[PDB]
């Protein structure tokens, strides 16, 4: 809608955007290798990661003002920025989920 | 007023993202040496106490030939 309608949002919408791109990709990436293995065998993974994930909707809860299916993107840039003190948490994830891809 | 967006005095520390899967040196071969060696134990073990309950086995023989009769 933006590129046929001729407008450009924000820098700081757009990094959001990239942010919450990425970490939604993580999402959609967890999913796909963990629910991989349970249908295959392997009953465990699947929780180990998918706490983690739980811990993602934890985030999103904050940001949109609800779990999932959340919006939170508009034409023309996102709207209702970050609560205060969001950035925290998401760096405290970010920092150990290397450790827990790793196991 | 001041603004009140996140960012805080750059930088967040360091992250790390790169893959780690290490440290495994128990393994040469010398696990085999290990295990076949712990077979190794076995054998002479088991060896005696088989050579023991032979002994057994002669003396009981002997008990029942001496009752025999």
């Amino acid at each position: 809608v933006e590129k046929l309608l001729n407008i450009q949002p924000p820098p700081r919408a757009q990094w959001i955007r990239v942010l919450f791109g990425e970490i939604t990709r993580l999402l959609n990436h967890i999913m796909a290798v963990t629910t991989h293995a349970l249908d295959i065998g392997a009953m465990t993974p699947f929780f180990w990661m998918f706490e983690e994930r739980e811990k993602m909707f934890e985030f999103y809860e904050r940001v949109s003002g609800a779990r999932m299916h959340a919006a939170y993107v508009r034409p023309g840039g996102v709207h209702q920025d970050l609560p205060l003190g969001l950035m925290d948490d998401i760096y405290e994830f970010s920092k150990n989920f290397s450790l827990r891809i790793d196991e | 007023k001041v603004k009140q967006d996140m960012p805080p005095v750059g930088g967040y520390g360091p992250i790390d993202y790169k893959r780690n899967l290490p440290r495994r040196g128990l393994s040469g071969y010398s696990m085999f040496a290990v295990g076949i060696g712990a077979l190794l134990f076995g054998y002479w073990s088991m060896m005696r106490w088989n050579r023991e309950r032979r002994r057994l086995q002669i003396e009981d023989f002997e008990a029942r030939i001496a009752l025999m009769p």
